[PDB]
RNA sequence: UCAUCUAGACAGCCGGACGGUGGCCAUGGAAGUCGGAAUCCGCUAAGGAGUGUGUAACAACUCACCGGCCGAAUGAACUAG
RNA sequence: GGGCGUGUGGCGUAGUCGAGCGCGCUCCCUUAGCAUGGGAGAGGUCUCCGGUUCGAUUCCGGACUCGUCCGCCA
């Protein structure tokens, strides 16, 4: 499933929400449709944790997530950091991130195994992710667009990158991820596939107002089947 | 509260899936439940429930079914609430809720169905010719995240007896052959999906994916009798005939080779029957459409069709033994098509490609389908360079490699020609030259023991002192 | 603001009255904009209708692209440079008064965004917390 | 008699409130089915202006489509048909009239 | 100014409200009720060649007329303080 | 703002309730030049919408458009 979802009308799932395999975080400011299609879909053997970081009900594009760890902006507060500690299950390492650009989901595009960044990041922020994530990195931007996070959805099964993308540039990232991508629209042809839907190995939650070719694009290329 | 007749359907006077007096059926038009059999429920929650069933939009939808399993779940206070005028009618809508796209509603749904049987048990006696075809058609889906919670679900309905699951089969036979005779023939993709809300696309994606379903449950019906071809032969004859189920078998489109796959088990299934051998249009058809899916095939699709090409080798292996490769007699182009297939094949490397060549090779011998020299000693040696420039870059390619040695080496035994012996060695020597980490490997190395003698070996290895 | 708010904003201190000019932060290939109007602002005599971080203005493109020369179109205010009170009472102020260009249901004219937003604008416009690099 | 039981029957759907593209698929589906009363109605429906139009054999071959208005009864709508042939028939009179004076 | 009125008036209930005759023209039909003319008898306590609803035309219902209960004034049109 | 009148082929223009000419150019013929003429062509929802008539360019009513004339203060 690609599940159809508003974030109390927002068609943007991937900026209230961020979903990896082992847990999955929710804004504190939600719908009761919004958090039951995650309790129905996930169900009980996945934490869903409602949270805040820096005081901000956007919590995708602040964050970047992982199974192994959960990095988190400087501006999250001691009460969300340890919140986020008790909810969260001892396996996962959740780490600040004392770095300028300081909008984890927007910079950094990851997975279980490789990661896209930002070109511009920091060499300490590079070797914490690598250290927290455990997770291979790579700089470098889809067609000249920096925010690889907002401009690329990605799991371990394939990755939706971004529309007017370079074919070149498609088996070049093809090959470094070792996972297909396709270009594709979501949310009835919003350009911003990771900010647009949450995906891991068996759910993708998209917003309403994408269309079924949308849907059927996300499902082929994450194998959600 | 509800208004109007439906005079068309007394009309008909079909009862379609439905055993019970009411009408069942999968598409939108029809099969929608009476209006003075909805005012008959006993509760106006219900009768609520089932407008909301109605609608279109799925939220509300969901938010019905949420209600529904809710009193279900409290089925002491609402025993009086379900009745079977509440059956009648769920079993209309249940029939339309399996085939909705929307997966949770198709999961809930089954849940339901399951949990009311339960509560019920032994007072749904009358429903269930109704109801298990249609529980069953969700138990064995294409997908497996709704079937597996629905299987659990139903053993533990039948208090996990699996003989009572094979039992069900045996009993609802007759009733699985309907319906599986229904999506295949009567329903199309329009009936499945509105034309105004749907695309031509995706519409043919559900029909399809529905029908593949029931191609999985006929597998299912054919293994667990084995007297359930007898009995039904006129309708199993119709199924097969309908051209719908060899449309499946198509491999320029599509998301999944899955349900391609599942055709080549039925197929594999007839041959082992003898069905398709009994009637031989059938056969026919079903062989035309294979060669037809081997042109489908091509290298800007390969990588995804790969893994699917092992399986087709074999069928084809099985297809081709039968009457001395009457199917290729079939048709004319047969050959060029199993020609192009190969080159495209040989490209991508796959899991029990080389064994699938060499088992349809050794079919192809005895007719002499494919010249030894011509054609296949060239397609091999051309395997062996592909996966020496894949040396092993992608490993797996080591199990590969060895997998097409010893289907190689046993391709080389049958030619009693010293040139092919020699090129036979020629390349086993450039492979072990060129090495990789096949030394490193135990594996790669313990799995090609041995491609040349123990004598020669020791030479080589004198030879690598020996030289610069 | 009004159509596409993404809930509530509490009040912050109005910097950017009718006329002002500010910097054009996206890569629309607009280089400032012109500020005429801003959306769900009140009415009293001789006062200015003035704009705060967050809100969605009405705006021209003084200097930039032809082809967005000379049209009004809807922009959102993502830095201020007046200083304003947030509720845990820190005073905060960018260096420079800069905004995007969007349509009137809130999405990017641009995809990209250089320099800082506030939090106050990237809660309120999704689309802008998705093209934003920095939210502070 | 029949165009009675065809009204009824197409009246009963939309009695229903289903919808109208909806009715009209169910109305195909039929025909394919062989049921009578689909056989006899055309495929497009007026519903918007709630008229049905029937093909009525003109020898108890060849059929004539004739449109009915489900509000009216099947009587009524054969007194419509007559009164258009009245009208006609009059201003057929008129014309008669008019055509010497202004011939010359 | 017209009418009705203890020989039972006007409101309210209840019952009948019929035959010649589907009166004559005209219409694919129109039988009291699409129209054109005439508009008369019988039985009457009383019932129009019809006041409306009414059907393709019927059928059906209701009327204005007469009757049981009521027992005494009432209805219409108009004038001006 | 108000009043009065106006609206025809690509262009100009004739119309009593029963759309013609000229110009542009379509073709053909015709030319010692300082390039003509001739013959058959195409071309309109008569500004639009309603009513009258039997039929309105024509009669009437409304709308659009254009052109004229008169209009704020100390
Ligand atoms: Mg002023």
């Amino acid at each position: 499933m690609a599940t159809r979802t508003q974030f109390e009308n927002s068609n943007e799932i991937g900026v209230f929400s961020k979903l990896t395999n082992t847990y999955c975080l929710v804004a504190v400011g939600g719908s009761e449709n919004f958090y039951s299609a995650f309790e129905a879909e996930l169900g009980d053997a996945i934490p869903i944790v409602h949270t805040t970081i820096a005081g901000t009900r956007i919590i995708g594009r602040m964050t970047a997530g992982n199974r192994r760890g959960l990095l988190v902006p400087t501006q999250t507060t001691d009460q969300e950091l340890q919140h986020l500690r008790n909810s969260l299950p001892d396996s996962v390492k959740i780490q600040r991130v004392e770095e300028r650009l300081s909008a984890l989901g927007n910079v950094i595009c990851c997975n279980d195994y490789v990661a896209l960044v930002h070109p511009d990041i920091d060499r300490e922020t590079e070797e914490l992710i690598s250290d927290v994530l455990g997770v291979e990195v790579f700089r470098q931007t889809i067609s000249g667009n920096i925010l690889v996070g907002s401009y690329c959805s990605l799991s371990n099964q394939g990755g939706l990158v971004h529309p007017q993308t370079s074919v070149q540039d498609q088996e070049e990232l093809s090959s470094l991820l070792q996972v297909p991508l396709v270009a594709g629209t979501v949310n009835r042809g919003s350009s911003v596939v990771g900010a647009g839907m949450v995906v891991n190995d068996y759910l993708a939650v998209t917003g309403l107002d994408t269309t079924a070719p949308e849907l059927s694009v996300i499902e082929s290329i994450f194998r959600l089947q | 509260s509800f208004g109007g007749i439906n005079t068309f359907q007394q009309y008909n006077t079909d009862l379609g899936l439905g055993h019970n007096g009411v009408r069942i059926s999968l598409n939108y038009f029809d099969g929608l439940p009476d209006p003075s059999l909805l005012n008959s429920l006993y509760s106006n929650e219900l009768k609520l429930i089932f407008k909301s069933l109605l609608k279109r939009d799925e939220t509300t939808k969901e938010k019905a079914l949420m209600d529904l399993s809710n009193l279900i779940s409290d089925f002491n206070q609402n025993e009086y609430f379900f009745n079977d005028i509440f059956l009648l009618c769920w079993s209309q809508i249940y029939a339309k809720l399996i085939i909705s796209d929307y997966k949770v509603i198709r999961l809930q749904s089954h849940q339901i169905t399951i949990m009311l049987v339960k509560s019920l048990r032994k007072k749904i006696s009358k429903f269930l010719k109704d109801f298990i075809p249609l529980i069953l058609l969700g138990t064995c889906e294409l997908d497996y995240s709704v079937s597996k919670p629905s299987l659990n679900e139903l053993t533990e309905c039948f208090n996990k007896d699996p003989a009572k699951i094979n039992a069900l089969w045996a009993v609802f036979q007759e009733q699985l052959l309907n319906l599986v005779k229904e999506i295949v023939v009567n329903e199309n993709e329009d009936t499945i999906s509105d034309e105004r809300y749907s695309s031509k696309e995706e519409s043919e994606f559900r029909y399809h994916r529905v029908i593949a379903s029931a191609v999985l449950l006929l597998i299912k019906l054919f293994v667990h009798n084995k007297d359930v071809s007898e009995r039904n032969s006129s309708s199993l004859k119709v199924i097969l005939s309908d051209e719908s189920i060899w449309k499946l078998l198509n491999l320029k489109n599509g998301q999944n080779t899955n349900a391609y796959e599942t055709v080549l088990r039925l197929i594999d299934v007839l041959y082992t029957r003898g069905y398709m051998p009994s009637h031989k249009n059938i056969m026919k058809l079903a062989v035309k459409k294979l060669l037809k899916s081997l042109t489908h095939i091509t290298s800007k699709n390969i990588l995804k069709v790969c893994p699917v090409l092992p399986s087709i080798l074999n069928l084809l292996a099985t297809l081709d033994d039968y009457e001395d490769g009457t199917i290729w007699s079939y048709d004319k182009s047969s050959k060029e098509k199993v020609l192009k297939f190969l080159s495209v094949s040989r490209t991508s490397p796959s899991p029990g490609f080389f064994n699938a060549v060499f088992a349809l090779y050794s079919s192809t011998k005895r007719h002499s389908f494919l010249d030894y020299y011509l054609e296949w000693l060239p397609f091999w040696q051309k395997s062996v360079q592909r996966l020496n420039e894949k040396g092993f870059s992608a490993r797996n390619s080591a199990e590969v490699l060895n997998e097409f040695w010893t289907n190689f080496l046993k391709f080389a035994e049958d030619s009693s020609e010293e040139r092919v012996k020699k090129m036979v060695e020629s390349e086993i020597f450039n492979s072990l030259s060129c090495g990789k980490s096949l030394s490193e490997y135990t594996k790669l190395n313990q799995t090609l023991s041995g491609v040349f003698p123990p004598d020669k070996w020791e030479r080589e290895i004198e030879d690598y002192f020996t030289s610069d | 603001s009004g159509n596409g708010a993404q809930g509530t904003k509490f009040r912050i201190s109005l910097g950017l009255p009718v006329g002002a000019i500010m910097n054009c932060a996206d890569n629309s290939g607009a280089r400032n904009l012109y500020i005429i109007a801003v959306k769900g602002s009140g009415s009293r005599l001789n006062r200015l209708p003035a704009a705060s971080l967050g809100d969605m203005v009405m705006a021209t493109v003084k200097k930039g692209k032809p082809e967005l020369r000379k049209k009004v179109m809807p922009a959102i205010v993502v830095r201020q440079a007046k200083s304003w009170r947030r509720r845990d009472g820190v005073f905060l102020y960018f260096e420079d008064n800069a905004g995007v260009i969007a349509n009137p249901k809130g999405e990017m004219k641009g995809s990209a965004i250089t320099g800082p937003v506030g939090k106050e604008c990237a809660d309120l416009w999704p689309r802008v917390a998705s093209n934003s690099g920095v939210v502070v | 008699p029949l165009i009675e039981e065809v009204k009824l029957a197409v009246q009963g759907l939309i009695d229903q409130q289903m919808d109208w593209n909806t009715i009209e698929k169910l109305i195909k589906s039929e025909q394919k089915k062989g049921n009578r009363i689909a056989q006899l109605l055309n495929l497009p429906l007026n519903l918007k202006q709630n008229k049905i139009s029937v093909k009525l054999d003109l020898s108890s071959n060849e059929k004539i489509n004739v449109t009915i208005d489900l509000g009216l009864s099947a009587y009524a709508n054969a007194t419509e048909y007559f009164n258009i042939k009245k009208t006609s028939a009059q201003k057929q009179k008129k014309v008669e009239k008019n055509v010497g004076k202004a011939m010359k």
